[PDB]
RNA sequence: CAGAGGUGAAAUUCUUAGACCGCACCAAGACGAACUACAGCGAAGGCAUUCUUCAAGGAUACCUUCCUCAAUCAAGAACCAAAGUGUGGAGAUCGAAGAUGAUUAGAAACCAUUGUAGUCCACACUGCAAACGAUGACACCCAUGAAUUGGGGAUACUUAGUAUCUUUACGGGAAUAUCCUCAGCACGCACGCGAAAGCUUUGAGGUUACAGUCUCAGGGGGGAGUACGUUCGCAAGAGUGAAACUUAAAGAAAUUGACGGAAUGGCACCACAAGACGUGGAGCGUGCGGUUUAAUUUGACCAACACGG
RNA sequence: GCGGGGUGGAGCAGCCUGGAGCUCGUCGGGCUCAUAACCCGAAGAUCGUCGGUUCAAAUCCGGCCCCCGCAACCA
RNA sequence: GCGCGGAUAGCUCAGUCGGUAGAGCAGGGGAUUAAAUCCCCGUGUCCUUGGUUCGAUUCCGAGUCCGCGCACCA
RNA sequence: CACCAUGUUCAA
C-alpha cells in the first residue's frame, strides 16, 4: 500500500514560493527484490532533510527536473 | 477628503434613509435542536442509574447525562453517591473534572 | 486467457506498438509487424476525464499498462517501438506522453524489441497553418 | 516599434483614407457629367 | 532608426542576392527568410536517463554494447519566437557582434 | 475524454453478447525467402474462413517488416539500421510464403550521416532484373575533406557530382539487371554491391560514405508458383495448426 | 473499437451509418526538407530533386583580330515582387470576404473550426514595394590579418622551398598542401572623414588646402503626392503636379534619468509561502466625513482618520 | 369593421386565478492612487384606469384612455 | 382506428430485463489559486391501474398525454 | 502565453 523511501539527496526548493523541495529517494526493499537499491526523483510537500523517509505509496511516478 | 463627484444632498439624504437595518446576517448559523434533560430524578430514572450506571467500563458525568436524559449537575451528583457505597471507584479527579470506572469482580 | 500462438512457454512473441504522441493526446497502438491486424490501442484520452489531461505523462502511463493488461492475453509478451510527433508541415516535437507510454510498457514487465522515431516528414511540404506573421498569441 | 514618433494615424491607413476619398469625388463627378 | 546592425540581422550582404525564400517558424509558422531565421540543429535522446535505463533493462538489443536512437531535428525559429524560447537573448552593444562558428 | 460523446451512433439508442474478438483469430507463420537465415520471422493473426469470405485472399499481399539483424541473426551493426520489407505471395497451411518487398535504412541512421560543410549527392537508379522485377535504388553519398585539408568546406563541383551519378547508375544497371531477384536482393543486404560503388567512385571524389538508403520494388512479375517454391527452398514446418 | 479534434480552459467540429489510429496502395494539385552557408548565378525583380535538351552569360587563358569605335544620359523603349484585372484550365494545402465557437464591458479583432476570391498554369493587362546597401553610373589612389567562390601559373642586392589520400573509367584522373595571380561576395580596419551612430582598397576617405566626367533629386513642418488639367490603363490605378490657408518648430544622432504585461542576479513576513491572532458581522469608547446648528473652531485625506501629545 | 399590447427607472417574460420574474439601471461595502471593469449585499412593482365574478384576479368577464397592425372593393 | 417510440430527481437521460433506482447540469458545502478542475451531500410515490415472478421501473392486459408513419360509407 | 481600458487646463 505504501513503500517506505530515505532521502539520499535534496535538489533545491521547486517552483515559486519555496515550499516544494525537489528530492532524490533510494527506495527502501529487501535484498534481490526488482525495487532494491532503485532510486527515483519526487516532489516533497513540508521540511525535508538528508536520511528523511518518506512513504511513497507510488514510485512509478518521477518529479520533473527542476 | 474624497468628496464624491455629482453627489447632492438629496443624493446624501436618500442614502442614509435607505442604510437602516436591511444588510445583515454574513453567517449560515446551522441552529440545533434544544436539549430537553430532566433537573431531578425519577424513579425509573434512578433505578437505572443504580443498575445500569455501573459495570459501565467508562463513567463520567456528562456520559451518563447523555444516557440518562438529566442534566450534569444531578448527573454528578448520583456518580458522588455511587461513589460512596463503592459501586464505582474514582480514577481520575480535580475540582472541574472527575472520572469513574466499574469495579472488578 | 492464453489465446496466444503455439509456442513454448517463456518464447517471445513479437508486436509492434505505435506511440503516437502530440501535444493533445497520446495513442498506444499495438499491431502486428505488417501493421494489419490490432491487438489493442489505447488513448491517453481513454483514461482522464478532463481534455486538458489527455496528452498528460500520467494519462499516457494508464493507457500503457492497459495495453500490457490486453497483450498478455493476447500472447504478446515482446514488443517493437515506432514512436511518431505530428509530423508533416506540423510540429516534429514529441508530445509529453511519449516516454511515459514507452517507459510503463517496460516496468509493467515487456520486452521491448526496436525503437525506431517514424514522425511523418516532408522533402517538401504544403503551407502549414496560420499565416505569414503565424500564430499571434 | 521600428519607426519614429508619426504624428498622426498609420501612413498605410492615411494614404488608404486618401485612396477611398478620391474614388468618392471621381464618382461624384461622372454623374455630374 | 540608427542601424542597429551592420548585418541587417541576416546573412544578406548588400550585392549577393536580392531573395531568400522565407521558411516556418518551427513554433508559431510566421514565414521568415532562410538566412535571417534563428537555425538551431539539435540531437535529442527519446528517452531520458532514467527512464531509458528502464527500456534497456527490458530490452534483448539495447544496452552498453548498442545505444539507443535519437531525435535529429533541424529547428528554424522566427526572431520574435527565438526570443521568447529563450534559444537567443538580448546581448550588451559591445557583445553583440561576438559569433560562434561551432556548437558548444 | 471519458463520458464526453453526444452522439454514438447518428441514428440513436444502443443496440451483441460481448465477444471475445480474438476467439475468431487464426495464428500464422511469416516465412522469408531462403537468402535469410531466420526464415520463420514474425506471427500474425487473422480470421477463420467464415462463409465466402477466405482468410487466404486478405493473407495475400501483406507487408510485413523485419529488422535486417533479425532476418540475418549475424554480422555487425551496419545491419542493424537496415529493415526489410516481404510481400505475402501465397498460404502454405499455415506458413505466409514472402517475397522481398523493399528495404530501407532506419530514419534515426539517415539523420546522423547529415553534416553540415559537406555536399550531399543522391542518385535515384531504376533497373529491371532477369525475372522481370523493376527496382529503384535510392543511393546517397556526401563528400569528405582531405587529412591535409585545412579548408573550411568540402563542397564538390556539380561536374564530379553529375560524373558520380552516372557511374552509380552505370555499374547498378550493369549488375542488377543480369541477375533475378533472389541474387539481387543478396546483393544489397550483404552490402557487396555497395562496397563495389565506394570503392570505384572514390577517385571521382572523396566520399566520406556512399550507401543505398532505400531500395523499392515497383513492378513485379504475373505471378508463378515454382519460382515462389524456388525462392524458399525448403519451408519449415507451421506448428500453429497443430493440436495442443 | 469509443472516442477523436481543438484550446490558457473550452466550444464550434467529426464519430458504433465505425471517427481517431494502423499497414500497403490509388487520385489530384502544390512544393522540392536535412545538405542550406556574412555561399553561387542574374540588369534588377528573382533563381534550389534528377535526366535529356535549346539558345545564351560572366570570369579566366592568349605574342588572335580591330584601332577610339567610349562614359553618362532629357525624349523613347524593354523588363519589373506581391496583391489586383480579362479569358481558358486547375483546385490538394493555405486562405482576403463570409459563417460558427470563444474571449471581452464591448471584440463578425488577436485564439479555434471552416470557407469564397485567390494561391498553381497558358495567353494578355497593371507598373503602385522598407523595388533597401534607405548609399546613382564610369575612372584613379588607398594600411593590415584570417578566410571564401570561379579561372589560371609553379612544386636600398644578380634571382632562393614543399607534402597527402583514392585510383578499372565523362580518367595522361579527382581532391588536397604550399606560394603567386586575375575576377566576385564579404569579415575582424591604419590614415582620413563624420553631429554622432558609424564608413574605411566593398568609403560615407583622398573637400573652406573647396575643380576627373555625366546625370537624378532636395530647400522648415503641414495642407499634399491632395485639387485642377492632361497622357496612359478594362478597371484598380500610374505619370505629371499646385495654390489659398496654417504653423515655431518638425526632424537627426548621442547622454543621464525614469518607466516596461523585456532579460539577469539578489533582498524584505510595512511581501508572499507554512501558520498564529485578529480586524470586516454585534454593542460600546474614540477619531474622520456627512447631516444639523447661532456656533457645532480648525490642520492632516502607503507617508490623514486614540494623529496635532 | 377585425386582431393584438399597457408589468420596479429602461427593455421584456409570466399572462394556463392564490405571484410578479430576467438583463440593465439605482444604492451600500470591497479591489484601485483614482474611475471603469470585477467581487460581496440591498432596495425598488395601483401589473394602464373604472367596475363585475370568485374564498381569492397580472392572470377571468365588461367599459374607458392610449399604442400597433389588417381591411377600406365594383362602379 | 392500426403498428412503433417516450412518460424516471428542479432540467436532459441510461436502466438491470423477471430478487436491490443511477449519471451530466442546477443548489449547498470543502481542496483551490479568477473562472474553470477535483471531493461530499444532492434528491425522484420510476405516466394511471389490475394481473403481483419470492417480490414487478423490469413481465403482461387495459386507459391518459405527446412525437412518427399509415385507414377513413351514418 | 486566461482577462489587465483610462487619467481635465497652465505652472513648480
Ligand atoms: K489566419
Ligand atoms: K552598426
Ligand atoms: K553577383
Ligand atoms: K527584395
Ligand atoms: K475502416
Ligand atoms: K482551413
Ligand atoms: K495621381
Ligand atoms: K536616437
Ligand atoms: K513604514
Ligand atoms: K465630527
Ligand atoms: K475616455
Ligand atoms: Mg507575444
Ligand atoms: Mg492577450
Ligand atoms: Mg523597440
Ligand atoms: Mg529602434
Ligand atoms: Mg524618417
Ligand atoms: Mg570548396
Ligand atoms: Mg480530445
Ligand atoms: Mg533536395
Ligand atoms: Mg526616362
Ligand atoms: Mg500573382
Ligand atoms: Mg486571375
Ligand atoms: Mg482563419
Ligand atoms: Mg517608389
Ligand atoms: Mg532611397
Ligand atoms: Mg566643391
Ligand atoms: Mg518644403
Ligand atoms: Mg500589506
Ligand atoms: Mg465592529
Ligand atoms: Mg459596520
Ligand atoms: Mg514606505
Ligand atoms: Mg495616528
Ligand atoms: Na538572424
Ligand atoms: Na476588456
Ligand atoms: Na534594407
Ligand atoms: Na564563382
Ligand atoms: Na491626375
Ligand atoms: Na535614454
Ligand atoms: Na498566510
Ligand atoms: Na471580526
Ligand atoms: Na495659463
Amino acid at each position: 500500500q505504501a513503500q517506505v523511501g530515505l532521502i539520499i539527496k535534496v535538489l533545491g526548493r521547486t517552483g515559486s514560493r519555496g515550499n516544494v523541495t525537489q528530492v532524490r529517494v533510494r527506495l527502501m526493499a529487501e535484498a534481490g527484490s526488482p525495487d532494491y537499491n532503485r532510486t527515483i526523483v519526487r516532489n516533497v510537500k513540508g521540511p525535508c532533510k538528508e536520511n528523511d523517509m518518506l512513504s511513497l505509496m507510488e514510485t512509478e511516478r518521477e518529479a520533473r527536473r527542476l | 477628503p474624497p468628496k464624491a463627484g455629482q453627489t447632492k444632498k438629496a443624493k446624501m439624504e436618500a442614502a442614509n434613509k435607505g442604510a437602516k437595518k436591511t444588510t445583515k446576517k454574513w453567517s449560515k448559523g446551522q441552529s440545533r435542536e434544544a436539549l430537553q434533560n430532566a433537573v431531578m430524578f425519577d424513579k425509573e430514572t434512578y433505578d437505572k442509574l443504580r443498575s445500569e450506571v455501573p459495570k459501565y467500563k467508562l463513567i463520567t458525568p456528562s456520559i451518563i447525562s447523555d444516557r440518562l436524559k438529566i442534566a450534569v449537575s444531578i448527573a454528578a451528583a448520583g456518580l458522588k453517591q455511587l461513589c460512596r457505597e463503592k459501586l464505582i471507584r474514582l480514577v481520575s479527579c480535580s475540582s472541574k473534572t472527575r472520572v469513574y470506572t466499574r469495579i472488578v469482580q | 486467457k492464453a489465446y496466444g500462438p503455439n509456442v513454448k512457454k517463456g518464447d517471445l512473441v513479437y508486436g509492434v506498438v505505435h506511440i503516437f504522441a502530440s501535444f493533445n493526446d497520446t495513442f498506444v497502438h499495438v499491431t502486428d509487424m505488417s501493421g494489419r491486424e490490432t491487438y489493442v490501442k489505447v488513448t491517453g484520452g481513454m483514461k482522464v476525464k478532463a481534455d486538458r489531461d489527455e496528452s498528460s505523462p500520467y494519462a499516457a502511463m494508464m493507457a500503457a499498462q492497459d495495453v500490457v493488461a490486453r497483450c498478455k492475453e493476447c500472447g504478446i509478451n515482446a514488443l517493437h517501438v515506432k514512436m511518431r510527433a505530428v509530423g508533416g508541415v506540423r510540429t516534429k516535437s514529441p508530445g509529453p506522453g511519449a516516454q511515459a507510454a514507452l517507459r510503463a510498457l517496460a516496468r509493467a514487465g515487456m520486452k521491448i524489441g526496436r525503437i525506431e522515431d517514424v514522425t511523418p516528414i516532408p522533402t517538401d511540404s504544403t503551407r502549414r497553418k496560420g499565416s505569414r506573421r503565424g500564430r499571434r498569441l | 516599434g521600428t519607426v519614429s514618433r508619426p504624428r498622426g494615424m498609420r501612413p498605410k491607413w492615411h494614404k488608404k483614407r486618401i485612396k477611398r476619398l478620391k474614388l468618392r469625388r471621381r464618382r461624384m463627378r461622372q454623374r455630374s457629367k | 532608426m540608427t542601424t542597429k546592425r551592420r548585418n541587417h540581422g541576416r546573412s544578406k550582404p548588400a550585392h549577393s542576392r536580392g531573395r531568400v525564400k522565407p521558411i516556418h517558424c518551427f513554433n508559431c509558422g510566421r514565414l521568415t527568410p532562410k538566412d535571417k531565421a534563428v537555425g538551431r540543429f539539435v540531437v535529442r535522446r527519446m528517452l531520458d536517463a532514467a527512464s531509458a535505463r528502464d527500456v534497456a533493462e527490458a530490452s534483448p538489443v539495447y544496452g552498453a554494447n548498442f545505444p539507443m536512437p535519437r531525435l535529429y531535428m533541424k529547428q528554424r525559429f522566427c526572431i520574435a519566437c527565438a526570443i521568447h524560447s529563450r534559444t537567443v537573448r538580448a546581448r550588451p552593444v559591445g557583445n553583440r557582434k561576438i559569433r560562434y562558428t561551432k556548437k558548444v | 475524454a471519458l463520458g464526453k460523446n453526444k452522439r454514438i451512433s447518428k441514428g440513436g439508442k444502443r443496440g451483441r453478447g460481448k465477444a471475445e474478438t480474438m476467439a475468431r483469430k487464426e495464428w500464422y507463420d511469416v516465412v522469408a525467402p531462403a537468402n535469410f537465415e531466420k526464415r520463420q520471422f514474425a506471427k500474425t493473426i487473422c480470421n477463420k474462413t467464415q462463409g465466402t469470405r477466405i482468410a487466404a485472399d486478405v493473407l495475400r499481399g501483406r507487408v510485413f517488416e523485419a529488422n535486417l539483424a533479425d532476418l540475418n541473426q549475424s554480422a555487425g551493426e551496419e545491419e542493424a539500421y537496415r529493415k526489410v520489407r516481404f510481400t505475402v505471395q501465397e498460404v502454405q497451411g499455415r506458413n505466409l510464403l514472402t517475397q522481398f518487398h523493399s528495404m530501407e535504412v532506419t530514419t534515426d541512421k539517415m539523420a546522423s550521416l547529415l553534416r553540415k560543410w559537406c555536399t550531399t549527392m543522391e542518385t535515384t537508379v531504376e533497373v529491371k532484373t532477369a525475372d522481370g522485377y523493376t527496382m529503384r535504388l535510392f543511393v546517397v553519398a556526401f563528400t569528405k575533406p582531405q587529412a591535409n585539408q585545412q579548408s573550411r568546406n568540402c563542397y564538390a563541383k556539380q561536374r564530379l557530382v553529375k560524373w558520380l551519378r552516372m557511374r552509380i547508375t552505370k555499374m547498378i544497371k550493369r549488375r542488377l539487371s543480369k541477375v533475378q531477384i533472389k541474387e539481387a536482393v543478396s546483393l544489397l543486404t550483404r552490402n557487396v554491391l555497395s562496397d563495389a560503388l565506394v570503392r570505384r567512385c572514390n577517385p571521382i571524389l572523396p566520399l566520406r560514405e556512399l550507401r543505398i538508403r532505400k531500395v523499392r520494388v515497383v513492378r513485379t512479375p504475373k505471378f508463378d508458383a515454382q519460382a515462389l517454391l524456388s525462392a524458399h527452398g525448403t519451408i519449415p514446418a507451421s506448428v500453429e495448426a497443430d493440436q495442443r
